RNA sequence: AUCAGCUUGUUGGUGGGGUGAUGGCCUACCAAGGCGACGACGGGUAGCCGGCCUGAGAGGGUGACCGGCCACACUGGGACUGAGAUACGGCCCAGACUCCUACGGGAGGCAGCAGUGGGGAAUAUUGCACAAUGGGCGCAAGCCUGAUGCAGCGACGCCGCGUGAGGGAUGACGGCCUUCGGGUUGUAAACCUCUUUCAGCACAGACGAAGCGCAAGUGACGGUAUGUGCAGAAGAAGGACCGGCCAACUACGUGCCAGCAGCCGCGGUAAUACGUAGGGUCCGAGCGUUGUCCGGAAUUACUGGGCGUAAAGAGCUCGUAGGUGGUUUGUCGCGUUGUUCGUGAAAACUCACAGCUUAACUGUGGGCGUGCGGGCGAUACGGGCAGACUAGAGUACUGCAGGGGAGACUGGAAUUCCUGGUGUAGCGGUGGAAUGCGCAGAUAUCAGGAGGAACACCGGUGGCGAAGGCGGGUCUCUGGGCAGUAACUGACGCUGAGGAGCGAAAGCGUGGGGAGCGAACAGGAUUAGAUACCCUGGUAGUCCACGCCGUAAACGGUGGGUACUAGGUGUGGGUUUCCUUCCUUGGGAUCCGUGCCGUAGCUAACGCAUUAAGUACCCCGCCUGGGGAGUACGGCCGCAAGG
RNA sequence: UCGAAGGUGGGAUCGGCGAUUGGGACGAAGUCGUAACAAGGUAGCCGUACCGGAAGGUGCGGCUGGAUC
C-alpha cells in the first residue's frame, strides 16, 4: 500500500527534431511507425 | 527494514522442506522388494525392527517398514507402500501397507482390524 | 535531520503529557497552528496562543490536567509518514478507539475530524491518532 | 547476478515494393547508435482471467467443473480456396511407426463419442433418441447433428431417507471383575399391542409439446418419476479411539523379547502407552491411513518483529544515482480528495422473494457485480512550476585547548658487543638440579667507543581523531573541533544500494638494517608418557623505504542525523557578571567534551537511564531452529598465503 | 531468392556413471589422551603465522563474557 514512484521511456517521432535535452513535451498515441515506437510528439511547451 | 529497502528488494517466503520426496508428491506407490532384514533403534529403545529394500517405480531406493507381527515377504516380491515417519529407526520414511498385492493381514487381529488388514469374522 | 514538524509536534506533546509538564514550546507553522485549533476544538488539550521569539513565531500549547492527576490523553501516534502515506476513501474513514477516539483528515475544507467528515462524505489523508 | 552488458535490419530518416489497413512488413541509399543497475540480455518453471480453499482483514495457496480468450492437432515446414485457415476427420513435402501386395505399388493419424494394450493408486458403457433446445441445408415438407436430452457402472463429493417402536423388574440367561457382600453388559432382552416408510407384488399413470404438419399424428427417457391397493417388524451396520496433549479403563498373555507411536515418549516379571478380552468414547453408510494447500506461524511482522549479551550494525569515512527537507512572503492544479451522468459480459459470492411434498436440483425478478473510461462542479495537506525572507547549514571577525598527521634535526638512561685496567674461582638459573660460560682469566667493577629499538616520571578511567590508533624534545607545513559578534549566501540539509579511499597484528616481493625480544629447531628437567607448561641457546619476524592481503571479542558485542523528557557528584576548554580582597575550584549565567550513581520509562532478566536500550521522525546494512557451512562449485581481487 | 529435414566443426548448460581420494553425520564400546567449564591446576577468547598422531602449544596485537590484592 506504500507509494512508490516509477517511470518508463518511451520514443515519440518528430519531424525536424526541434526538442533539446531536458525538456518537456506532451505525447499522442499513433499507427506503428517502426519496431519499438508508436508515438508522435504534440508541441514543445517549454525549452531549457 | 525501511521502506526504500521494501520497495528496492522485495520479502522471500519460506521455503518448505518437503518430506517423503521419492513420492513426488504422490501417496502411493508400487514397489518390489530386493533385501528383508533387521535393524536396531537408537539408544532409548532397544528392539530387532523389521525393515525392507523396495525398488520404487521413481526408480528411488528406499527403505520400507513392515508393520505387523508377521509377514511372508520375500526377495522379488511385489510391494505397495505408502508414507511414514518412524522415530527409532535413522533413515527410513516410509511404512507398508497390509491386505494389498502379495502381502496379506496378519492373523488372529479383531481389534483395530482395518488399518491391519483382516476380514470380519463370522 | 529536522525532517518531520507534525511527528516532532505529536512525540513532544505526549513526551510532555508523560513527564507531567504543563507548557511547550515548539516553532510555529500553519500545520502547528491548525491542528493544536482543531485539538482545542476538540478539548483535549486546554489551550493555545503564538508568540514571538528571537527570529520568528513560535507557538506555545498548555496541557490539561485534572483534580485527580490522571492523563488527559493516552497516547498518540501517526499513520501517515513521508515514505508510508496513507489515504481514505469517502467510505473506509478509520475508526479509531472504536469511535472514541478521534482522527485527524485533511479534507478540501482542509483539516477537520473523522465523524463530521463521514457526515459531509468528504474524506482524505489521515494526519494521526489521538485517543 | 552463483545471469552485466545486449543488438547489426539493430536503431533512425528518405525513396521504392508490400498488405484490407499504417508500419524495417521487405529492398536500396544516408547517420551511429537504441536498449541497459527505477534490473536489459541470459537461466528454470508455467496457459491467462471471472472463480475455489484458507484467513476477521491484509495476505497466502491454487486454476477441479462451468464460462471469456489464448495456442496445438504424430514431429517440422509451406501454400491454394474462401467475406472469413494453427485449415483437427482439407492439400503438398521430409521424417518415425503401422498395415495390404499377386513385389510392379499404395493407405493411415481417437488430445471426437465409446473401447483395447502400457504406466499407474485409480477413475465408467464398444447404451437409446433427434422428444425438447442450439447448428447446417432447403420456398416448405423433410434430412443430418456421440452438440444435446437420457439411461448403465463407481459410498468419490454437497443433500434427504431406511435397519422401529409405547410399556415392561429395586432389573431373567451368559460374559467380565470382586474385597466373594456383590457390581457390570441393561429398557438392553424375551414379552403384549402399533404403524409398517423404502425396497417386494399389482392398477392407474403424467407434464416436459399455445411446439411441427395441413396433416390425422408426433416422448428415447418410460410404461420410469407420481398417486391408488396387498402381505408381513417382516430385507437391512459398521469403522476408529480410550498415558498427557485429547470427550473414552480394568482384567488376562509375554518382559530391553515380541511390539506402539503426530510431540513428549512406552515393556530390564506384577504395562490404564505391547497383544487378547470385555467395558466406554467419537463418528456413521461411511469410518481411518496417506499426499498436496491455508490458518494457528506476529515463524518473512505494511497493518504487525528485532540487532548489548540468544541471529544480526559492514572497520570506519568521502561521496555518484536514488530517498527524504529549517519560516513566511505568489499562479497553473500534473501527488489528491470535492459531486454528478457515464462502464463494471454472463456466471459466483452476500441480502430478500419464490418453485420442485422438504433434499440435492433448478423456476422468476431484483440485488451483488469491491476496477476502469469521458463531460460538469472544489483547493486544506501531500509535488513541479512562476517571486522574497532565515530558526537547519555554511562563510565572515576575534580567541581557544589538544599524544591529530608527515618530513628533518637532536637528548638522556638502559641492554649487548668490543678495547684497556683491577680483581679472584666460580657466574647464570628454578619447586630442586643439569645442559650454558669460565681457570686460555668468567662474574663483579672503572674508563672509552660502537650500533639498534623504545621514550620510564607528567601518564589519569584525562586529550584528540571518523575508526583503526595516537604521546623524549625542536623546527617546518597542514587537518578537525569549540565560544562570542551574529556581516553575508538564502532550501544549499539528511542518510546513502551498487562504486571508490583509509585501516590492529601477522604474512609476501625487492633492497637495507637488525641491541633487546621472540614462532620454528636442538639439547637439559618432570611425568608411565610431553612432539607443552620450566631452563639454556636462537633462525624468520619484530626496524626502514616502496608495494601488496584487507581480515580482529574492528566491543559501547548498540549506524548516522534531528527535536523533546526529572537530578546529584568530578574533569577539560572558552566566554560573561557579581560578594569583590577584586588574590579565591569565591558565587552566578552560558555552550562543547568526557567519568559515576540514580527517577518516570523500557526490557524476559542482568541492566540502559539526556553521551538512552526512553518516547518519535528520515534513510542504510544485517537475522528467520542447531549441524552441515562461512564449506564445495561458479564469479571477482590478490604473485601466493589467501580474501 | 527464401526455405524444413540431413551433415559437417568447435564453444555453453543440464546432467548420469566413474577407480580412488577429501570431508560430514548418525552408531556405541574401546585405546590413546586433559582440551574447555571454579585463578580447571599455564586466565579465557578473537585475528594471524609456525609447529606437533590428537584435543592443542608458542609468537605479536586486541576485549573482559577474568578471580584474588
Ligand atoms: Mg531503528
Ligand atoms: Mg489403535
Ligand atoms: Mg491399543
Ligand atoms: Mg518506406
Ligand atoms: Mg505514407
Ligand atoms: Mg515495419
Ligand atoms: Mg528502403
Ligand atoms: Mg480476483
Ligand atoms: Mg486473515
Ligand atoms: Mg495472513
Ligand atoms: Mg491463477
Ligand atoms: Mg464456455
Ligand atoms: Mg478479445
Ligand atoms: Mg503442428
Ligand atoms: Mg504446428
Ligand atoms: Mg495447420
Ligand atoms: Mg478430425
Ligand atoms: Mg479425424
Ligand atoms: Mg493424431
Ligand atoms: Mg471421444
Ligand atoms: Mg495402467
Ligand atoms: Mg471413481
Ligand atoms: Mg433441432
Ligand atoms: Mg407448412
Ligand atoms: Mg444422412
Ligand atoms: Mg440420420
Ligand atoms: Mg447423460
Ligand atoms: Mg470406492
Ligand atoms: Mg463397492
Ligand atoms: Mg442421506
Ligand atoms: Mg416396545
Ligand atoms: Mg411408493
Ligand atoms: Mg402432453
Ligand atoms: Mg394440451
Ligand atoms: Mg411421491
Ligand atoms: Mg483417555
Ligand atoms: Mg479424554
Ligand atoms: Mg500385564
Ligand atoms: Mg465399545
Ligand atoms: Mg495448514
Ligand atoms: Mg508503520
Ligand atoms: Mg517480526
Ligand atoms: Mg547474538
Ligand atoms: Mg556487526
Ligand atoms: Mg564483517
Ligand atoms: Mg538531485
Ligand atoms: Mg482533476
Ligand atoms: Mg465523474
Ligand atoms: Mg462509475
Ligand atoms: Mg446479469
Ligand atoms: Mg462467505
Ligand atoms: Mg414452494
Ligand atoms: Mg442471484
Ligand atoms: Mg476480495
Ligand atoms: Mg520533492
Ligand atoms: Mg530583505
Ligand atoms: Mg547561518
Ligand atoms: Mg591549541
Ligand atoms: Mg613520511
Ligand atoms: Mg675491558
Ligand atoms: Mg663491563
Ligand atoms: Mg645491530
Ligand atoms: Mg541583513
Ligand atoms: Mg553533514
Ligand atoms: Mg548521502
Ligand atoms: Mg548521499
Ligand atoms: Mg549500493
Ligand atoms: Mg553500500
Ligand atoms: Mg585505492
Ligand atoms: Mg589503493
Ligand atoms: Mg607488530
Ligand atoms: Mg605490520
Ligand atoms: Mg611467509
Ligand atoms: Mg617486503
Ligand atoms: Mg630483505
Ligand atoms: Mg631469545
Ligand atoms: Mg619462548
Ligand atoms: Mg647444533
Ligand atoms: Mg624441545
Ligand atoms: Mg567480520
Ligand atoms: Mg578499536
Ligand atoms: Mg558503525
Ligand atoms: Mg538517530
Ligand atoms: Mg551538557
Ligand atoms: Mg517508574
Ligand atoms: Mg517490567
Ligand atoms: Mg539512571
Ligand atoms: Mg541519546
Ligand atoms: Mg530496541
Ligand atoms: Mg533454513
Ligand atoms: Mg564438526
Ligand atoms: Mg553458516
Ligand atoms: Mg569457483
Ligand atoms: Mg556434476
Ligand atoms: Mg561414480
Ligand atoms: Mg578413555
Ligand atoms: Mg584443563
Ligand atoms: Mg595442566
Ligand atoms: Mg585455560
Ligand atoms: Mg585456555
Ligand atoms: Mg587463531
Ligand atoms: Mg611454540
Ligand atoms: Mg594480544
Ligand atoms: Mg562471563
Amino acid at each position: 500500500g506504500k507509494i512508490i514512484r516509477t517511470t518508463k521511456k518511451v520514443k515519440a517521432h518528430d519531424e525536424n527534431g526541434e526538442a533539446g535535452i531536458g525538456d518537456r513535451v506532451s505525447l499522442m498515441e499513433t499507427r506503428p511507425l517502426s519496431a519499438t515506437k508508436r508515438w508522435r510528439l504534440v508541441e514543445i511547451l517549454e525549452k531549457a | 527494514p525501511t521502506i526504500q529497502q521494501l520497495v528496492r528488494k522485495g520479502r522471500r517466503d519460506k521455503i518448505a522442506k518437503v518430506k517423503t520426496a521419492a513420492l513426488k508428491g504422490s501417496p502411493q506407490r508400487r514397489g518390489v522388494c530386493t533385501r528383508v532384514y533387521t535393524t536396531t533403534p537408537k539408544k532409548p529403545n532397544s528392539a530387532l525392527r523389521k525393515v525392507a529394500r523396495v525398488k520404487l517405480t521413481s526408480q528411488v531406493e528406499v527403505t520400507a517398514y513392515i508393520p505387523g507381527e508377521g509377514h511372508n515377504l520375500q526377495e522379488h516380491s511385489m510391494v505397495l507402500v505408502r508414507g511414514g515417519r518412524v522415530k527409532d529407526l535413522p533413515g527410513v520414511r516410509y511404512k507398508i501397507i497390509r491386505g494389498s498385492l502379495d502381502t496379506q493381514g496378519v492373523k488372529n487381529r479383531k481389534q483395530a482390524r482395518s488399518r491391519y488388514g483382516a476380514k470380519k469374522e463370522k | 535531520t529536522m525532517t518531520d514538524p507534525i511527528a516532532d509536534f505529536l512525540t513532544r506533546l505526549r513526551n510532555a503529557n508523560s513527564a507531567y509538564h504543563d507548557e511547550v514550546t515548539l516553532p510555529h507553522s500553519k500545520l502547528k497552528a491548525n491542528i493544536a485549533e482543531i485539538l482545542k476544538r476538540e478539548g483535549y488539550i486546554s489551550d493555545y496562543r503564538t508568540e514571538d521569539a528571537r527570529v520568528g513565531k513560535s507557538l506555545v500549547v498548555q496541557l490539561k490536567y485534572g483534580p485527580s492527576r490522571e492523563r488527559s490523553i493516552a497516547g498518540l501516534r501517526r499513520v501517515s509518514k513521508p515514505g508510508l502515506r496513507v489515504y481514505a476513501k469517502s467510505t473506509n474513514l478509520p475508526r479509531v478507539l472504536g469511535g472514541l477516539g478521534v482522527a485527524i483528515i485533511s479534507t478540501s475544507s482542509g483539516l477537520l475530524t473523522d465523524r463530521q467528515a463521514a457526515r459531509q462524505g468528504v474524506g482524505g489523508e489521515v494526519l494521526a491518532y489521538v485517543w
